[PDB]
RNA sequence: UAGCUAGUAGGUGGGGUAACGGCUCACCUAGGCGACGAUCCCUAGCUGGUCUGAGAGGAUGACCAGCCACACUGGAACUGA
RNA sequence: CCCGCAGAAGAAGCACCGGCUAACUCCGUGCCAGCAGCCGCGGUAAUACGGAGGGUGCAAGCGUUAAUCGGAAUUACUGGGCGUAAAGCGCACGCAGGCGGUUUGUUAAGUCAGAUGUGAAAUCCCCGGGCUCAACCUGGGAACUGCAUCUGAUACUGGCAA
């Protein structure tokens, strides 16, 4: 009954990208509001936008290429079921590096690239290819 | 050169009013050594005529593909109907290692270093098929730095 | 432990010139190299692809005399060397040391320069050495001592060594009779005739 | 398929069960006959099989193929079964190995004379 | 009493010591401390095997340990050789 | 289960036996089944030495 | 610093002393879950004071009993 | 194999041990364990490791080394560090 | 270990050859004798049985059996399913359990980072060394993915307070 919004928020980009939806809408919280930063500095979306006041829900800006879309599989890793904490040289690669994991590392969330580079793992919330 | 490799000719029947009508199917692959793969299924009542209209089919409908030296850019998986392929690059100097018709496709695609495995079912047209997805859904290092708006480095960074 | 049998059943069971008899003489006229050994030698086989690697294999053993306990332990090791294990699978071969004396050309073959590295022909470094698989390093001076020094057998054998491919992996001098094992021997160096990927294929099934 | 479930219950390694019970994990065991004899195979085949109800040391009573042509057994001898089904025979987990105790190897044989117990031929 | 003694390893008729602190009433190749070195008797020329860690010796000795008369002899000669 | 007859058989060799499975005649220690040799349906579709085709 | 084990008080009922649940938060070793395993400790609970229902701070020490080789050593979150 | 346990669980005090302690006796308390598997049945020496496997695992634990137990079977103390 | 002597002199078997699986013909026998790991072969032209010739593989070994892992993603954590192939309890309520919308503060348990102690030696792996080479022996490292303590981070999960 709705335990995960984080598998939520990536199941909503990945309909709309498979239904060519230009921009998708959900309820917004930090945690989706860091992974959509993180996900727009990789280059992944377009843009984001929180809108409501005590209500508020995140835009995001679906990205498309020359005939298709951008995120071509985005896959939830540390399900409520079974959460997943890495050390720093357990940070997999994602596509062989071409693709990003997201980890929330203890100081920030932040891609698997960059936790590597600072040197501190965390917990791997999602796949993103 | 487009060179060219049978997999599998096969014995397909259908029964009729007086008995039972044999003829054979074969199934080839025709690649050109520097990513372009393709495969073709030709059926006839002789083999010979099955194997000229396989290599026809075959010469048509090739896809491209973008690898590495010998090698692929990321471990992929490719599915279809039966057949649930995992392909993934090795270093160089193993050859490739796969089973039967992929070793066939990775042999004329001009992949030379590859661990790859097959899941589920392995019959031939079905695991031709699951490799030449995986192949075709296969990105590269500079396809998705124009994806994502950067550079290869910038992505390696 | 060795073959000691008929060398051209072998090298036309290859389809190929392995160098194993001599090259005082053509092969074509020793014997058919088209053909196959034995009875059924002019129907030709299909060959299926585990017959087309282990002819692979079975080539490149023929040719260096290897047998297949010392030849999977040469994979063993060539896979654990870092590196191309095919291209490490070949200078393990080719740093054996009576592949070394026939590539030096006191021998006229593999065999020849095995029998004589094995009957206490050969020093390397100043010291008899008996066994035909030792590894030879690079800068070894491996030389033939003087109790053997005056035989006439090395003597055509260092002519018609002149007349084959000299390597460029050792030096040879032929007025001491001795030679300098240079470098470590890369793919692009020996013959480029032979798909080593045949046989890391073969052996990692 | 939870992994909640399978902490609750875990994956069961499935069956460890052997085809030749009556030779108790050891290679070969030796028995004294208890009754040659000739039995008949199953559909498609229809031949005449030799072989024999032997009392293993272990006290199992079983039946074992013999292999080769003719033999030498009768009552009260002792044989060295061996292990490995004969197919088309209803029940014959077993084999003698020719050339043992008490069983003598195949006349007048040639070709793949080890698994026959055949010594070889002193031309 | 904790004696500093050669442990016998190696192959058949080439042995080699290590030189080592245990018990004196364990077995040979047994139970030990700690291992503060080695001596290869029948080792080469200049390319030499016999080494003592004298800092770790002399705590021991000074802990109470009692040197057996081989070791107590290489200590000899790698002190007047080293 | 053991048959009918077989209990009848059993209950008749207890009480006062005559054992009629001696009377009864001995089979041969083959099989006596019909032969028959293969029907051209059978023999053309054996796929006997699996030569892979050309 | 000392080594001290915080856990909750089954039960109370002997004489003098207490048995006490101590919750460990472990991975599993082999489907990786944090699973709840929970420890039982007969606890000396010296003065008879500990209730049922509540939370205590409790070291090891010298063998008491034949069990219960542990002891209180302060209280925690008193029961309701 | 679903209930098991009265020195049983705890206390106080005497004894006892090199040493804490139901180790043991007297009294009092009525506890203690168990679905996170007590109890009962079958099997088994344990580990570093070995084999296998891409790994995760699985099977095993002969040689070598650490630990335990036993010394025809059952029991007991003596001597001594 | 080195040197001397005589002479090619004293020293090659074992399995397989229908497909899987590398390598085929002839003769014998005729669902017999027999083979067989699976599919199966033998009924008069058997590359499947027995022998010969030839060949293929391994080689002072080679085969068979027993046992184990693999292939088996065929107990699936990595890494499986459940309309009809095997598999949604007949249905609901609900305790233990498992999971938890959102904001701030706190804690720092889980988590992550650094250090410390420990993780016996040998084995395993890497770079070397010694036995003529190798096996073997051996130096130094890495490893022992663990546990415990200390000091930090606190995003995420947990506890607390609103």
């Amino acid at each position: 009954s709705m335990q995960d919004p984080i598998a939520d928020m990536l199941t909503r980009i990945r309909n709309g990208q498979a239904a060519n939806k230009a921009a998708v809408t959900m309820p917004s919280s930090k945690l989706k509001v860091a992974i959509a930063n993180v996900l727009k500095e990789e280059g992944f979306i377009e843009d984001f936008k929180v809108e409501g006041d005590t209500k508020p829900e995140l835009e995001l800006t679906l990205k498309y290429f020359q005939g298709k879309a951008v995120v071509e599989s985005i896959q939830r890793v540390s399900r409520p079921g079974l959460r997943i904490y890495k050390r720093k040289d357990e940070l997999p690669k994602v596509m062989a590096g071409l693709g990003i994991a997201v980890v929330s590392t203890s100081k920030g969330v932040m891609t698997d690239r960059a936790a590597r580079q600072a040197g501190l793992g965390g917990e791997i919330i999602c796949y993103v290819a | 050169e487009l060179q060219e490799k049978l997999i599998a000719v096969n014995r397909v029947s259908k029964t009729v009013k007086g008995g039972r009508i044999f003829s054979f199917t074969a199934l080839t692959v025709v690649g050109d050594g520097n990513g372009r793969v393709g495969f073709g299924y030709g059926k006839a009542r002789e083999v010979p005529a099955a194997i000229q209209k396989a290599m026809e089919k075959a010469r048509r409908n090739m896809i491209n593909v973008a690898l590495n030296n010998g090698t692929l850019q990321h471990p992929v998986k490719g599915v279809h109907t039966g057949s649930r392929v995992f392909m993934q690059p090795a270093s160089e100097g193993t050859g490739i290692i796969a089973g039967g018709a992929m070793r066939a496709v990775l042999e004329v695609a001009g992949v030379h270093n590859v661990l790859a495995k097959a899941y589920g079912s392995t019959n031939p047209i079905n695991v031709v098929r699951a490799t030449i997805d995986g192949l075709e859904n296969m990105n590269s290092p500079e396809m998705v730095a124009a994806k994502r708006g950067k550079s290869v480095e910038e992505i390696l960074g | 432990a060795r073959y000691l049998g008929p060398k051209l059943k072998l090298s036309r069971r290859e389809g190929t010139d392995l160098f194993l008899k001599s090259g005082v003489r053509a092969i074509d006229t020793k014997c058919k190299i088209e053909q196959a050994p034995g009875q059924h030698g002019a129907r030709k086989p299909r060959l299926s692809d585990y017959g087309v690697q282990l002819r692979e294999k079975q080539k490149v053993r023929r040719i260096y005399g290897v047998l297949e306990r010392q030849f999977r332990n040469y994979y063993k090791e060539a896979a654990r060397l870092k590196g191309n294990t095919g291209e490490n699978l070949l200078a393990l071969l080719e740093g054996r040391l009576d592949n070394v004396v026939y590539r030096m050309g006191f021998g006229a073959t593999r065999a020849e320069a095995r029998q004589l590295v094995s009957h206490k022909a050969i020093m390397v470094n100043g010291r008899v050495v008996n066994i035909a698989s030792y590894q030879v390093s690079p800068n070894d001076v491996v030389s033939i001592r003087e109790k053997a020094k005056k035989q006439s057998r090395v003597k055509a054998a260092l002519e018609l060594a002149e007349q084959r491919e000299k390597p460029t992996w050792l030096e040879v001098d032929a007025g001491k009779m001795e030679g300098t094992f240079k470098r470590k021997p890369e793919r692009s160096d020996l013959s480029a005739d032979i798909n080593e990927h045949l046989i890391v294929e073969l052996y990692s099934k | 398929a939870t992994v909640n479930q399978l902490v609750r219950k875990p994956r069961a390694r499935k069956v460890a069960k052997s085809n030749v019970p009556a030779l108790e994990a050891c290679p070969q065991k030796r028995g004294v006959c208890t009754r040659v004899y000739t039995t008949t195979p199953k559909k498609p085949n229809s031949a005449l099989r030799k072989v024999c109800r032997v009392r293993l040391t272990n006290g199992f009573e079983v039946t074992s193929y013999i292999g080769g042509e003719g033999h030498n057994l009768q009552e009260h001898s002792v044989i060295l079964i061996r292990g490995g089904r004969v197919k088309d025979l209803p029940g014959v987990r077993y084999h003698t190995v020719r050339g043992a105790l008490d069983c003598s190897g195949v006349k007048d044989r040639k070709q793949a004379r080890s698994k026959y117990g055949v010594k070889r031929p002193k031309a | 009493m904790v004696t500093i003694r050669l442990a016998r390893h190696g192959a058949k008729k080439r042995p080699f010591y290590q030189v080592v602190v245990a018990d004196s009433r364990n077995a040979r190749n047994g139970r030990f401390i700690e291992r503060v070195g080695f001596f290869n008797p029948i080792a080469s020329e200049k390319e030499e095997g016999t080494r003592l860690d004298l800092d770790r010796i002399a705590h021991w000795v000074g802990q109470g340990a009692t040197i057996s008369d081989r070791v107590a002899a290489l200590i000899k000669e790698v002190n007047k050789a080293a | 289960a053991k048959s009918q007859a077989k209990k009848k058989r059993g209950h008749r060799l207890r009480n006062g036996g005559r054992d009629v499975l001696l009377s009864r005649g001995s089979t041969p220690s083959f099989s006596t089944h019909g032969r028959m040799t293969k029907s051209k349906k059978e023999i053309l579709n054996k796929r006997k030495h699996k030569n892979p085709y050309d | 610093k000392i080594r001290t084990l915080q856990g909750r008080v089954v039960s109370d009922k002997m004489e003098k002393s207490i048995v006490v649940a101590i919750e460990r938060f472990v991975k599993h070793p082999i489907y990786g879950k944090f699973i709840k395993r929970t420890t039982k400790l007969h606890v000396h609970d010296e003065n008879n004071e500990c209730g049922i229902g509540d939370v205590v701070e409790i070291r090891e020490c010298r063998p008491l009993s034949k069990t219960k080789s542990w002891t209180l050593v302060r209280v925690v979150e008193k029961a309701v």
